[PDB]
């Protein structure tokens, strides 16, 4: 998450605005690439079989 | 604007041309280093 | 509490969130304080252009790219510091200019990974990298020359 | 403020241990006990005293 915040910006208002997104991400158990890819695939619908 | 001072020479070395790697930690500030952290192993591929 | 493992602030230049109680430099003043103010050696990381103003010496060619892997050892160029802050690199007939790169604040360790044996090798931490330089061709002079 | 673990870089939350309140990460056993007071002011913009028009 530190790398993500550094990529977004280091300004105080930037971190204050991006805080809720980090909190919502930490609410779920998504912490690795595999978990995030599985969560995304769960939100994927087949192009009609 | 003439080169008044600091006429530094530039040399070239080929001893570690194939053995020099650059490791940068994007999440570790330069203040804290891994000098005191005991390392155990390093896996690598040529 | 341990003093070398405190929490780090988001700003890498201002990680000192809790205490026990930077102006943008220039290459000329950088080298001046590196040599006049102190005598300790420093490890730098400069970015050279894709093609150097030379020819691969007996490298079996074509006007291809000429990098440091083709040049030999010895003196290859001089570093000139002119007035008003000009920092040039005379690499022969042409002269490039050296500017300060992106001011990195994260840890950069220059190490030597030497595979002496096909089964066991040695990793040698040579030092730490703090400043980054950028060398660029002085295109204005190359254009007004011919 | 927003704090991150030096170990893995994930966000640190504030919890209560067995002795004192501490910052902790949800993906590593890294913790950090609080010794002195820690504050994070924001200084919100004051409702400027509007003036009468006309
Ligand atoms: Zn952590």
């Amino acid at each position: 998450d530190q790398e993500i915040v550094q990529m977004i910006g280091t300004e105080e208002h930037v971190m204050a605005a991006f805080g809720p997104s980090l909190e919502e991400c930490q609410k779920a158990q998504i912490f690795t690439q595999m978990q995030a890819l599985k969560y995304i695939g769960n939100k994927v619908r087949r192009q009609r079989m | 604007d003439d080169p008044v001072v600091q006429e530094i020479d530039v040399y070239l070395a080929k001893s570690l041309a194939e053995k020099l790697y650059l490791f940068q930690y994007p999440v570790r500030p330069a203040s804290m280093t891994y000098d005191d952290i005991p390392h155990l192993s390093a896996k690598i591929k040529p | 509490i341990i003093n070398i493992k405190k929490e780090k602030r988001e700003t890498d230049e201002e990680t000192k969130q809790i205490l026990r109680m930077l102006p943008k430099d220039v290459s000329v003043a950088e080298l001046l304080r590196e040599l006049s103010l102190t005598k300790e050696e420093e490890l730098l990381f400069l970015q050279l252009p894709d093609t150097l103003p030379g020819q691969p010496p007996t490298q079996d060619i074509a006007e291809n790219a000429c990098t440091l892997a083709d040049l030999t050892e010895g003196q290859v160029g001089k570093l000139l510091i002119r007035k008003s802050g000009r920092v040039q690199l005379l690499l022969g007939k042409v002269t490039l200019d050296v500017t300060m790169g992106t001011a990195c604040s994260f840890l950069q360790e220059l190490v030597s990974v030497g595979l002496g044996d096909s089964r066991t090798g040695e990793m040698t931490v040579l030092g730490h990298v703090k400043h980054k330089l950028v060398c660029s061709p002085d295109f204005e002079s190359l254009l007004d020359h011919k | 403020m927003l704090l991150f673990c030096p170990g893995c870089g994930n966000g640190l939350i504030v919890e209560e241990g067995q002795r004192c309140h501490r910052f902790a990460c949800n993906t590593c056993p890294y913790v950090h006990n609080i010794t002195r007071k820690v504050t994070n002011r924001k200084y919100p913009k004051l409702k400027e005293v509007d003036d009468v028009l006309g």
